[PDB]
């Protein structure tokens, strides 16, 4: 996250963090649903260009965490995966179009202060809250900038990140860029002209845009960190998967393999 | 700083798992009765040119010699050799030894295989091969700096045969020296006259050594090579460096951008990268997967391994992360050469009448390499930067973690060096 | 009421959690809101 600030402890309770399992390292993020479904970004799993292409027994989730690399003791939860699901439709060779995937829990997960589940948006919340102008919340353990500071890097955060970021546009979004623009995603960030800054980076990838409803008080995923070009820059905005145009896909998934 | 770097130790996290009580093991039965022979015949020598097929057989040697070393260190010390050099030096005692005390020698350097794998093939065709490799390598410069020594030392007292001490000289570019170990002005002179010869490359060539000495081996090397895509000093930052699954170490990590071969071996659990250098050379990066996965490595490790390797790499645009490092060695390969069965020879009782009329005894094979890795390299590869970039972290190589590297000659398919790092903050 | 959730998924093949989701312990069941949601709120300041 670049721009962001440290997270609360519990503050996002349903963030997850990928990782590999031989040899051991952050891949991406990803968020909990339930006590045994996490979400995250299809790209995360499957990216040929990259020569990406895991299964589940080369990953690991770590839930309720704060610290980046900290194992956190009897706070954290590590878990396997049972089964990974990505979209059928997921569309790599072009847009990440519907860059979404699901992975099932090896075994349930106990909640506790740190570790509990985000809602799903219906169809109400998402017409109502997904309008330019509104924002959500991304966070991430990601990195701070996108480019390198001499014999430093390009920096990673100790503890969780977060930022708050107005959705945008579609024209906005559609002329920011020369890539071809999906219903089944949006773009959201801040405007040259505003002022204030912020967006997801490397590593992000995966995570939740969040927002929490006014209508009922509960916080709502209602994005994936998908891509972008270039972290921060002026007059270019992050790219996230629209959750909700996609809950039929994920109904069923969890419909014929969640028992 | 205030944060903790830490390795997830899985078995002990996963042991704590409710079901872990009711697993269900396989009890061993009163009897099995099955195997399956071996046989690691060399059909790697198809298409492969005469000094390729002896520069195979000499790295079998060297990573049979590597396992019985390293069983003579800690594991977590870093591992240095240079295996050309331990197989010149005994290719050209060879030139004085006879009967079983010469058989042993041929037999476990893998000489015999090689005379036996073609009918056109000799003893005479070993030393002849050794002696262009010789010059190949030392006599000429393809862009790298490889400085070395190896000859013999033989006390004053017994004279050294004629014919030994010229063709030493004639297929080895070495020579059989007459020594005086027990007078320091001997030393003196000897250490100084190296160093102008190796440009001061190489110093204290004989310093500490027994003044009873009656013979030895001294073989000193020194490498540096130059970078194809060097690193750019702007991106050498402090980085976590793994020693095992408790500790951590910062240390200079190196890092770039290129094309570069690469592949992941699921057979041995491990990830290999091939760097070039400048001259028709590489370095061969092996990490395995898991920190406890170094020992199955090493144990495993064959000419048939690294060929299997390098026609599963791919060459793909990826970051790397290589630690700079130097190391630099001083061992006595006797005991381990010993323990591979080569007795005689460092037994008074050997028979080494081509060397001298009288009994020799060796009892040091001095084998010091000295090896500088740093970001220097000839240049650029674009510094390219886009747009459309997927979010999650991006395809890194990052040498983080204890590693093994092997470093050859293209063209021959020599084994120049090999080594572990299990700590770059180490010599 | 409107202010209630409604489950959309089954407890059968979901899992438990669905009916207490988005509601986090060390905040919203505290009474304790976190330092930057207010600025969330401020900006569904309609449309
Ligand atoms: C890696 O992903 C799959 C493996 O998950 C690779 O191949 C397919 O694997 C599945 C089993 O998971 C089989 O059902 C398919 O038949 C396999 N395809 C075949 C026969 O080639 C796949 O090649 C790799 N990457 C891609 C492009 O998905
Ligand atoms: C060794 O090789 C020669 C041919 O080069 C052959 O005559 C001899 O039988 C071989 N010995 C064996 C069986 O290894
Ligand atoms: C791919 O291209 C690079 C750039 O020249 C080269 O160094 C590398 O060896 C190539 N890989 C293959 C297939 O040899
Ligand atoms: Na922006």
């Amino acid at each position: 996250i670049v721009e962001g600030s440290d997270a609360e402890i519990g503050m996002s309770p349903w963030q997850v963090m990928l990782f590999r399992k031989s040899p051991q390292e952050l891949l991406c993020g990803a968020s909990l649903i339930s006590d045994r479904w996490v979400l995250t970004a299809a790209h995360c799993l499957l990216y040929p260009p990259w020569d990406k292409n895991f299964t589940e027994n080369d990953l690991l989730v770590r839930i309720g965490k704060h610290s980046r690399t900290r194992y956190e003791r009897n706070i954290e939860k590590i878990s396997m995966l049972e089964k990974i699901y990505i979209h059928p439709r997921y569309n790599w060779r072009e847009n990440l179009d519907r860059d979404i995937a699901l992975m099932k829990l090896k075994k349930p997960v106990a909640f506790s202060d740190y570790i509990h589940p985000v809602c799903l948006p219906d169809r109400e919340t998402a017409a109502s809250l997904l309008q330019a102008g509104y924002k959500g919340r991304v966070t991430g353990w990601g990195n701070l900038k996108e480019t390198w500071t001499a014999n430093v890097g390009k920096g990673q955060p100790s503890v969780l990140q977060v930022v708050n970021l107005p959705i945008v546009e579609r024209p906005v979004c559609k002329d920011s860029t020369r890539i071809r623009i999906t219903d089944n995603m949006f773009c959201a960030g801040y405007k040259p002209d505003e002022g204030k800054r912020g967006d997801a980076c490397e590593g992000d990838a995966g995570g939740p845009f969040v927002m929490k409803s006014p209508f009922n008080n509960r916080w709502y995923q209602m994005g994936i960190v998908s891509w972008g070009e270039g972290c921060d820059r002026d007059g270019k905005y992050g790219f996230y998967t629209h959750v909700f145009r996609l809950k039929k896909w994920i109904q069923k998934v969890i419909d014929q393999f969640g028992e | 700083g205030e944060e903790d770097d830490d390795y997830l130790d899985l078995e002990k996290i996963f042991s704590e798992d409710d079901d872990y009580i009711d697993i269900v093991d396989s009890l061993s039965v009163s009897p099995t009765d099955s195997d399956v022979s071996a046989g690691n015949i060399l059909q790697l020598f198809h298409g492969k040119s005469r000094i390729q097929r002896l520069n195979i057989l000499n790295a079998k040697f060297a990573f049979n010699l590597y396992r019985v070393l390293k069983d003579q260190v800690n594991t977590f010390d870093n591992i240095f050799i240079a295996p050309v050099g331990i197989s010149t030096a005994m290719g050209m005692i060879s030139l004085g030894l006879k009967g079983e005390t010469h058989e042993q020698v041929h037999s476990i350097l893998h000489f015999k295989d090689f005379v036996n794998a073609s009918s056109k093939y000799e003893i005479t065709t070993i030393h002849n091969l050794f002696r262009k490799l010789t010059h190949r390598l030392f006599r000429r410069n393809f862009g790298y700096t490889l400085r070395s020594v190896n000859d013999l030392y033989i006390q004053k007292q017994f004279p050294i045969l004629l014919d030994f001490k010229t063709k030493v000289r004639e297929y080895y570019f070495a020579e059989a020296q007459i020594a005086d170990f027990s007078d320091p002005a001997f030393i003196s002179k000897t250490n100084n006259h190296i160093m102008k010869l190796t440009k001061g490359l190489i110093k204290d060539a004989l310093e500490n050594i027994d003044p009873a000495t009656q013979m030895m081996i001294l073989n000193c090397i020194y490498f540096k090579g130059s970078w194809v895509n060097k690193f750019p000093v702007e991106m050498t930052h402090n980085h976590n460096f793994r020693l095992n699954e408790r500790e951590v170490v910062k240390v200079s990590m190196m890092q770039t951008k290129g094309n570069f071969l690469a592949a992941n071996d699921q057979e041995l659990d491990c990830d290999i990268l091939q760097l070039e250098y400048v001259g028709g050379i590489s370095m061969l990066i092996v990490v395995p997967h898991k920190m406890s996965g170094m020992k199955t490595l090493e144990a495993q490790l064959t000419p048939r391994v690294v060929e299997r390797w390098q026609k599963s790499m791919t060459n793909r645009t990826r970051e790397v992360l290589l630690p700079k490092f130097k190391l630099e060695k001083n061992y006595n390969l006797v005991e381990s050469l010993k323990l591979m069965g080569i007795r005689m020879l460092f037994d008074k009782n050997g028979n080494m009448a081509g060397i001298s009329d009288q009994r020799i005894a060796i009892d040091l094979f001095k084998h010091q390499g000295t090896i500088t890795v740093n970001e220097e390299g000839t240049q650029a590869t674009t510094v390219t930067t886009v747009g459309f970039m997927p979010l999650s972290t991006q395809v890194r190589f990052t040498v983080d973690r204890p590693f093994l590297f092997l470093i050859y000659e293209h063209r021959t398919s020599c084994l120049l060096f090999m080594g572990r790092v299990a700590n770059p903050s180490r010599s | 009421a409107t202010s209630e959730y409604q489950t959309f998924f089954n407890p059968r093949t979901f899992g438990s959690g669905e009916a207490d989701c988005g509601l986090r312990p060390l905040f919203e069941k505290k009474s304790l809101e976190d330092k930057t949601e207010r600025e969330l709120l401020e900006s569904y300041i309609d449309g």
